[PDB]
DNA sequence: AGAGGATGTGGCTTC
DNA sequence: GAAGCCACATCCTCT
């Protein structure tokens, strides 16, 4: 993990670890890459495996029975609060619209050279 | 259904559960009956509010007097009443001059409404 | 029943229109989930359509206003002073003539008001119940 | 694929 | 501890 970024995302470790930060946790490990990855533009990305990244948030929720149809849904409920927006017509692509760069302390374009995003 | 008095002699309304969920459809539909006449057509509406929150948001708080009867079409309490405070409704009736009927502690709204103890 | 027998009494004796008697403080309760500019737009053409929404914020009782005798005049004022607008409304308040009065700033969209009897109304409204 | 309504649940905090 | 506030987790109906 480049950065801490789900502590820089609020987790402290007190109230569990909110959707979005798990993700903001995913998105800064280089080893997850491989399911869910930034797409090169600012905040903006895409699971690419979302059963995966489902099964993850599962067994980090402790919910064995946890998958993408559900988890989409913890998504949309960021829509109006602000924290991520979905990309129109783009499969499984989503984007954080939140400070991530006051919060995180990088800018996209950093992040992305940090994690060797191609 | 069964009604009861409100702080205005000319109108009665039917019973509002003691607590309820915010946002969530009534258990039954509200209505506002007049004793004396009103005018079919005549404009009936409702707000709600108490020390802890100046002016409760609801939802469908318009409703037309017909036969002496404002059958509201699913009302619901968006805004908060407070730890065990209610709101108090505010009826108004718009004759000329308009008719206003208030009707105190009548309900309580939260987050998670009635629930089975844990 | 339009009205109450004791019309006078119930204004000068029950405590619900005595706490609303005095200046007690009064806001604009009008579209609460919106930018304080369109709040203050809104409410401004609305007086100038001679209607408004007005609780009393210490208790929390609302208010839906109508500012004509039972396009106005003397009961929507704005030259009382800069800024300020002066409201006057009647109604019959749980079967009681009454009479809204009150201010509010045109930016800060609160102020001040109270609710006078009226001997007038209430006489009228007495005849008609004889 | 995706949006959004309805309602129950356990983590946690405040009265 | 009850009673609040939260963030989902589940289930769905619709396009």
């Amino acid at each position: 993990p480049v950065i801490p970024a789900a502590a820089l995302a609020g987790y402290t470790g007190s109230p569990p670890i909110q959707l979005w930060q798990f993700l903001l946790e995913l998105l800064t490990d280089k080893s997850c890459q491989s399911f869910i990855s930034w797409t090169g533009d600012g905040w903006e990305f895409k699971l690419s495996d979302p059963d995966e990244v489902a099964r993850r948030w599962g067994k980090r929720k402790n919910k064995p029975k946890m998958n993408y149809e559900k988890l989409s849904r913890g998504l949309r409920y960021y829509y109006d609060k602000n924290i991520i927006h979905k990309t129109a017509g783009k499969r499984y692509v989503y984007r954080f619209v939140c400070d991530l760069q006051s919060l995180l302390g990088y800018t996209p374009e950093e992040l992305h050279a940090m994690l060797d995003v191609k | 259904g069964e009604l009861v008095r409100t702080d205005s002699p000319n109108f009665l309304c039917s019973v509002l559960p003691t607590h309820w969920r915010c946002n969530k459809t009534l258990p039954i539909a509200f209505k506002v009956v007049a004793k004396g006449d009103v005018p079919d057509g005549t404009l009936v509406t409702v707000m709600a509010g108490n020390d802890e929150n100046y002016s409760a948001e609801l939802r469908n708080a318009t409703a037309a007097m017909k036969n002496q009867v404002a059958r509201f079409n699913d009302l619901r309490f968006v805004g908060r009443s407070g730890r065990g405070k209610s709101f108090t409704l505010t009826i108004t009736v718009f004759t000329n001059p308009p008719q206003v009927a208030t009707y105190h502690r009548a309900i309580k709204i939260t987050v998670d409404g009635p629930r089975e103890p844990r | 029943p339009r009205v109450v027998p004791d019309q006078r009494s119930k204004f000068e004796n029950e405590e619900f229109f005595r706490k609303l008697s005095r200046e007690c403080e009064i806001k604009y309760t009008g579209f609460r989930d919106r930018p304080h500019e369109e709040r203050q737009t809104r409410f401004q053409n609305a007086c100038r359509d001679g209607r408004s929404e007005i609780a009393f914020v210490a208790t929390g009782t609302n208010l839906s206003l109508q500012f004509f005798p039972a396009p106005s005049r003397e009961y929507v004022d704005l030259e009382r002073e800069a800024g300020k607008v002066y409201l006057k409304a009647p109604m019959i308040l749980n079967g009681v003539c009454v009479i809204w009065k009150g201010w509010i700033d045109l930016h800060r969209l609160d102020g001040m008001g109270c609710l006078e009897f009226d001997e007038e109304r209430a006489q009228q409204e007495d005849a008609l119940a004889q």
